[PDB]
RNA sequence: CGCGACCUCAGAUCAGACGUGGCGACCCGCUGAAUUUAAGCAUAUUAGUCAGCGGAGGAGAAGAAACUAACCAGGAUUCCCUCAGUAACGGCGAGUGAACAGGGAAGAGCCCAGCGCCGAAUCCCCGCCCCGCGGCGGGGCGCGGGACAUGUGGCGUACGGAA
RNA sequence: CUAAGGCUAAAUACCGGCACGAGACCGAUAGUCAACAAGUACCGUAAGGGAAAGUUGAAAAGAACUUUGAAGAGAGAGUUC
RNA sequence: GGUGGAGCACGAGCGCACGUGUUAGGACCCGAAAGAUGGUGAACUAUGCCUGGGCAGGGCGAAGCCAGAGGAAACUCUGGUGGAGGUCCGUAGCGGUCCUGACGUGCAAAUCGGUCGUCCGACCUGGGUAUAGGGGCGAAAGACUAAUCGAACCAUCUAGUA
RNA sequence: AAGCCUAGGGCGCGGGCCCGGGUGGAGCCGCCGCAGGUGCAGAUCUUGGUGGUAGUAGCAAAUAUUCAAACGAGAACUUUGAAGGCCGAAGUGGAGAAGGGUUCCAUGUGAACAGCAGUUGAACAUGGGUCAGUCGGUCCUGAGAGAUGGGCGAGCGCCGUUCCGAAGGGACGGGCGAUGGCCUCCGUUGCCCUCGGCCGAUCGAAAGGGAGUCGGGUUCAGAUCCCCGAAUCCGGAGUGGCGG
RNA sequence: UUCUUUGUGAAGGGCAGGGCGCCCUGGAAUGGGUUCGCCCCGAGAGAGGGGCCCGUGCCUUGGAAAGCGUCGCGGUUCCGGCGGCGUCCGGUGAGCUCUCGCUGGCCCUUGAAAAUCCGGGGGAGAGGGUGUAAAUCUCGCGCCGGGCCGUACCCAUAUCCGCAGCAGGUCUCCAAGGUGAACAGCCUCUGGCAUGUUGGAACAAUGUAGGUAAGGGAAGUCGGCAAGCCGGAUCCGUAACUU
RNA sequence: AAUCCGACUGUUUAAUUAAAACAAAGCAUCGCGAAGGCCCGCGGCGGGUGUUGACGCGAUGUGAUUUCUGCCCAGUGCUCUGAAUGUCAAAGUGAAGAAAUUCAAUGAAGCGCGGGUAAACGGCGGGAGUAACUAUGACUCUCUUAAGGUAGCCAAAUGCCUCGUCAUCUAAUUAGUGACGCGCAUGAAUGGAUGAACGAGAUUCCCACUGUCCCUACCUACUAUCCAGCGAAACCACAGCCAAGGGAACGGGCUUGGCGGAAUCAGCGGGGAAAGAAGACCCUGUUGAGCUUGACUCUAGUCUGGCACGGUGAAGAGACAUGA
RNA sequence: ACGAUCCUUCUGACCUUUUGGGUUUUAAGCAGGAGGUGUCAGAAAAGUUACCACAGGGAUAACUGGCUUGUGGCGGCCAAG
RNA sequence: CGACUCUUAGCGGUGGAUCACUCGGCUCGUGCGUCGAUGAAGAACGCAGCUAGCUGCGAGAAUUAAUGUGAAUUGCAGGACACAUUGAUCAUCGACACUUCGAACGCACUUGCGGCCCCGGGUUCCUCCCGGGGCUACGCCUGUCUGAGCGUCGCU
RNA sequence: CGCGGGGUGGAGCAGCCUGGUAGCUCGUCGGGCUCAUAACCCGAAGGCGUCGGUUCAAAUCCGGCCCCCGCAACCA
């Protein structure tokens, strides 16, 4: 009875949605992470999964601000200046 | 020393690496002291440190901190260099002199290695082979 | 090998007491001026019964002379306290059954129990059920006195410490026999998860230094000396003798 | 039985700043094996390598001898060639294995404590005036405060230096 | 030579990132897993695993309209070399 | 005068290129039982704790109690009441003895039918929680540890060696 | 042009090669040397496609369907009416918790799925739908988890929940001073005197504790939630809003 | 004559009806009172008289206006309509379920914490002087507000987990009538459905699931395996052994 | 009606073994008075037992009741004391040398030595003499290593010979039951003998009962048959009629003969050395894994000694030395 | 009638080095002998697996089949009885 | 002749091999070599007239402002602009803005509870209530303030 | 490999640390005792593992060898 009849009593959960990673791995019980490690200051990463480096690393998301720096770094870092005007 | 952190027994390997108590750290006490300093302390630097007592349990360091942005420092010709951003944590690299004689560097016969920049240098340059355009 | 059980009761998590019924720890009083150099009077309001232990807890109040307050204690009953019977407590006080006073001060030979064995850790020394100390002889000088433990072994302790003079209430228990698994299996329930011991001849030899074989045998010597290692101080642990 | 200095130790949603985390190809400091070989295997080898931890930088580290040499002597550190698969290590087995010198690329030296001498001659912060302020600076004015004699600043560091 | 104090660019490394250049390299079962809405769909509770999938035509000019069938589907007609 | 040497006895090497053969490197290609490092799992199951839920109808009839009779007290019999049970038949529930039935590319990677053991306490079960790999847990079968257990799974060493 | 097919013509022992025809529409070949990821029949080879088996096994667990009408092009399976049945209140019923997440409701389609069919569906395309002081969460704590102090650890960090701790920021009354509204009064905050513990931050149950809502009606799909009508709990009130 | 229907919420008041280990008089053996059992009594029994709690039961405001069952009309309809009436009287039962209360038995098992609320001991303090105040664990009435999230549907032989519309598994609420000890098995009512991934035609063998067999009764088989016998209730009767 | 086992209720290998296995109340031990016993933990003034204190905690063996539990400490373990002292490391001390170095004394714990312990692991034989037939031995002596199986029990779940011998059960019994013991190799908490109740436990016999059979036969439902519709999968060098011969030692193909005729349907299990799975039974590998110990190296833990944290005072005592 | 490398021991030279020069102790060498590898051209090495696994082998057993018939069974020839 | 079966050829089906293309990868080389409490990386949720995915963007949400350029975007409508006007679209981008979680920062993650000030409705502060804004995390440096000590001292 | 100890009539124990007699039991030949047996008491054999030396003189104190076990030890 270990296998069919015992997928039948799958009901309550261990894992959700996680507010650092956003991936289904916040274990309830343990109340911790481990795709990144919610309540450790530093995100969870290790250099034997080089695949899993990759799924979430810098040059992944949107870029929201450093695409920005890499913008205004070949510009020369001004502020406080504007184009000549007409 | 340095007791080897696995549990009971569980070695697992040859006998050589079977051995757990009689291990000693391969870095000085007193660069711990300063390494634990910083690690506290992670706005100011180490300049140094030195020994003010012991006990057969305890050894006792007193390590001496800079303030990078205070203007007393900032403003001196002498003690700005400490401000680079180069010497960021200089306890976690082994930049002081409790760290510098642990890497076993120097001039001359005595060491014949760290010939390169660092002892891993030195491992480096000896074990990359050469292999040239022409051969 | 794998870890065997016994080994396995260190860490806990499973073996640890189940302390969720219980109604707190029987101490004695704490010591200040008015126990030192003369009694405090108390009224023992009802008797209760604590899962895991053997022994009734009588439930004793005294007033604090410091400040304005009733203070409860755990006193462990002795065989004769009825609720309402005034306790006193301290050197000048009297000796009747269900009156903790300084050992150094009776005269030797009474019965006490709950015997204190530090002057001023509140009891530790035969309190199980019906268990009680006697007092052999004192000493003037160095204020040592010999009290004989209901083990039979005579430890030299202190005259400054005290006991409640009487026997612990709760005496026979163990004349009655359990008769059942079930009686065994609810005693042992409020205490901790320790009761279904399988012997380790039957266990698998990867679990137990006597298991294996096609035949229920120990083929090892029994007696283990007493400094063995752990998973294998398994047996008669350093016996002097093992026979009738 | 208090007040007033000093030393140690606290509380601050005190005034003003600082560190956390990420990337991590290169680097530094630790920790750190077993596959494999030795036709087995335990020293050895894999290897101070994989993994784990911390730390920055655009380079890092190292760096101006408690050096190499025994020469008619060279002279910080870093990299290439060569020494060299050499001296040496190794159940002297498998295998491991540098360094000096020489030719080059580059080439830059210095600063403290102490010893001393100068009236603390020094430094930090707050208020006012002038200048420019979108990498908060320069000059002047303040019995305006603080740090400092349990030592700040100038001369001065082994190539001698000071008077 | 002068240790138990400290600073110091250059010759050096760079499979990450930015912007490029080049190739006796592979040409859609090859070349990065991914030439395409690819670390996407999907699988496992989770750590993680992880694809397949390029091509109309110069230009849609993508078949107006007649007829059978309810329609899918046809016969004609028409466009394009 | 004998003897050992990879020697001299009027050079023949250096550089480049190709082929053959050997060795080390993944080494002509594919293939293990293994070992180590770091992480993920008690939603199945194993056990403990906390908080809740549930377990028809009958059989036997313990203590205690009442009445009567017999007697010399001692006391003893008879008829009632009573409802005790790790009691019994038996339903729901829990589990799986036998037919080694059905099926056995099945309804199903373990189900179905009849016949079964128990069914008031060592009973069953939900939710929360704790114990994590040479570890856990085990009324003990080397059982269970997410269809995997005489050492789980994931990634790396690793294209491990043969 | 490459590529592909060929009952055509042939060459070379052979590896293979040259022409003829057809499709095709855009690049390709010979010689001298150079270089390689260079030649397949197998590896219980990898990927992809297709056969015999084969229109075969099979579409058989739980008693059962029949007649007439409607829609349509089409009816054994849809709907309606009638008959006969079954589940038999420990149900094939009426409602929930976990889980699922639009699957709930209306209209339309029948391209693909519902191992036959389907005018039908939990399939597809359009839209719509969940209303709370009183129902739960939110609050409390249990088993336990988990910071600060403390200790350990080379280290990410680990141990532990009262243990090596200056762990309270609260409150009554009084004094000093001030502002606020008709500084009479009340109110506000700062300092001083005074009092003071409670066992420790915090998390932890939609089945534990936990104040207080019921009746009728209403929608295609929501109703102790919307409307109607009756209540009830908590908090506030300075000038107290009124009476007793 | 057979079937359906025949009633009243929460919130308050009153009265039934239960419970008291609550009180006053009085003091009892010739012992008394009393339950299924118990049990109680000069530490106060009976007998009288009172007091308190639950009152989910009845009546009352709600509240007959509304709801329901019939009959007849209005609006073509679009309408939450308009009227007539009724919604009554009683008794039972070891009846089933729920709830409340009392009592008894068992434990080497004694059967949770906290938030929050309430009562009491005290009198630190307050107010007013002969018409008024401070007070009102708020006595009655009155005003304002109660903020955030979930709320649809399934909950299982088709909405969950098993690769699926899978005979598997999954925690709970209610439970009609008859027969019958029974919430056992069978039939019927309310409610639900089309027989469970299809139908038609024949009734071959071999099958799976049910049955029956003259005579013998285990001779079959490793083996009474399977199948079969008895079976409920009432009246008798019941051995060896034994803790 | 009996035999064996387990007392019993209970639990156990989810997915081949529900039991005689585990557990269980009872019984008998061992350690521990808290700076302790057992154990966890890399680590800490850490943690579990412990909100605990010998009627407790932790580790054991046996398995209800009744009765009994005999002998053996030679061996391996465990434990006790001990200057009665063989061995014994580091550190310290003395001597020699220019010094590294060497030698000597001292020399802890533990091993040895000496006691205890078998409800610790365990074991419990011969030989020789010996009673008025023989036989046998009530009795006496010896070892190997310490005694040599006591009470009881059985051809057992334990007996190779074996289907041991006798009685019963049957017409017939290698089965069962009841006795004998010489027992390859029964046996006393590795528990022996019993034993009321009970067991989805393992066997023998009797009554009833029946298709288990003699000896099969018939009926019903759903399949299987055909048809409407939809429709796979395993497997497949090529395919497929045999006798003999040889072959690599058993042919569908080769040879010699027999001979053979499209396409099929429903059964059927003779073959295709049928399929399902690089046999797990055996062996090899200088391939592993689990477990054990008297295997070889180690190691956690633990005991002992020294150094440092480690201060103060007072006596005594051992050696050396001075020395009559 | 007996034993390679390495290691150790001993013996010998007015023997070499002991790495800046000199002396001594010590140590490393050169040559010879010995301390042994009996698996004897020389690893340092106890078992079990019925809980087992992997790569293979018909180079190799446990069936049948194939040769032979020791043995078993069967049938003969002579003839002392 | 038939029906069935085999080979070959033509044609028509299943299938996407070969060939030629390629806004893509691999390798090497050069320059620079820049993250973040003024809130990084990452994640969640939203934003177009018709918008599912990709990309872009952040309640100013298919982009705002400025500079350069100069008649378009476009799948379909629409409407701005006169391109004789900073003016449609694009690139640059130096100004502004940037929801929530996240080192994540008032306490914990249920999106629930807090407190201290200011402002507007309540009110004409007189306390509730509502809405908006600024604060409230740890570690640590300099300085300030208030303190503690049978620490060392003087005054008394 | 270096620290120890012990070998004894036909058989089991001393005498050894300190040299002066090889002894004590048990088996054997006998003698006594009691009326006799049994028991008991007595006389007799037959021997310091081996070599050498110090010494008035050895089993004894010494050194070396054959047979054993106590330990601690281990790179051809
Ligand atoms: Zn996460």
């Amino acid at each position: 009875t270990k296998g069919t009849s015992s997928f039948g009593k799958r009901r309550n959960k261990t894992h959700t949605l996680c507010r650092r990673c956003g991936s289904k791995a916040y274990h309830l019980q343990k109340s911790t992470c481990g795709k990144c490690g919610y309540p450790a200051k530093r995100k969870r990463k290790y250099n034997w999964s080089a695949k899993a480096k990759r799924r979430n690393t810098t040059g992944t998301g949107r870029m929201r601000h450093l695409k920005i720096v890499y913008r205004r770094f070949r510009h020369g870092f001004r502020e406080g200046t504007t184009p000549k005007p007409k | 020393g340095r007791k080897r952190p696995v549990p009971k027994g569980a070695t697992y390997g040859k006998p050589v690496h079977h051995g757990v108590n009689q291990l000693k750290f391969a870095r000085s006490l007193q660069s711990v002291a300063e390494e634990r300093a910083g690690r506290h302390c992670g706005a100011l630097r180490v300049l140094n440190s030195y020994w003010v007592g012991e006990d057969s349990t305890y050894k006792f360091f007193e390590v001496i901190l800079i303030d990078p942005f205070h203007k007393a420092i900032r403003r001196n010709p002498d003690t700005q260099w400490i401000t680079k951003p180069v010497h960021k944590h200089r306890e976690m690299r082994g930049l002081t002199s409790a760290g510098r004689k642990s890497r076993g560097l120097g001039k001359g016969h005595k060491f014949h290695h760290t010939i390169g920049g660092s002892r891993r240098a030195a491992w480096r340059r000896r074990n990359t082979l050469q292999l040239h355009r022409y051969r | 090998g794998r870890v065997i059980r016994g080994q396995r009761k260190g860490a806990g998590s499973v073996f640890r007491a189940h302390v969720k019924h219980r109604k707190g720890a029987a101490r004695l009083r704490a010591v200040d001026f008015a126990e030192r150099h003369g009694y405090i009077k108390g009224i023992v309001k009802d008797i209760i019964h604590d899962p895991g232990r053997g022994a009734p807890l009588a439930k004793v109040v005294f007033r604090d002379p410091y400040r304005f307050k009733k203070r409860t204690e755990l006193f462990i009953a002795a065989e004769g306290i009825h609720t309402g019977q005034f306790v006193y407590c301290g050197k000048k006080a009297q000796l009747n059954i269900g009156n903790v006073l300084p050992v150094g001060t009776m005269p030797e030979g009474t019965i006490v129990c709950c015997l204190e064995e530090k002057p001023g850790d509140r009891g530790k020394l035969a309190r199980a059920s019906g268990n009680y100390a006697t007092v052999i002889s004192h000493n003037p000088e160095t204020k040592k006195t010999r009290v004989k433990l209901p083990s039979g072994s005579k430890k030299v302790i202190s005259s400054a410490n005290r006991a409640v003079v009487g026997v612990v209430a709760g005496g026979g228990r163990i004349d009655k026999p359990i008769l059942k698994a079930g009686r065994a299996y609810h005693k042992y329930k409020a205490k901790r998860n320790c009761w279904p011991r399988v012997r380790g001849v039957a266990m698998n030899p990867v679990e137990h230094p006597f298991g294996g074989g096609n035949h229920q045998h120990i083929g090892k010597p029994s007696t283990i000396r007493r400094d063995a290692p752990a998973g294998r101080k398994v047996g008669l642990i350093a016996a002097r003798r093992t026979g009738r």
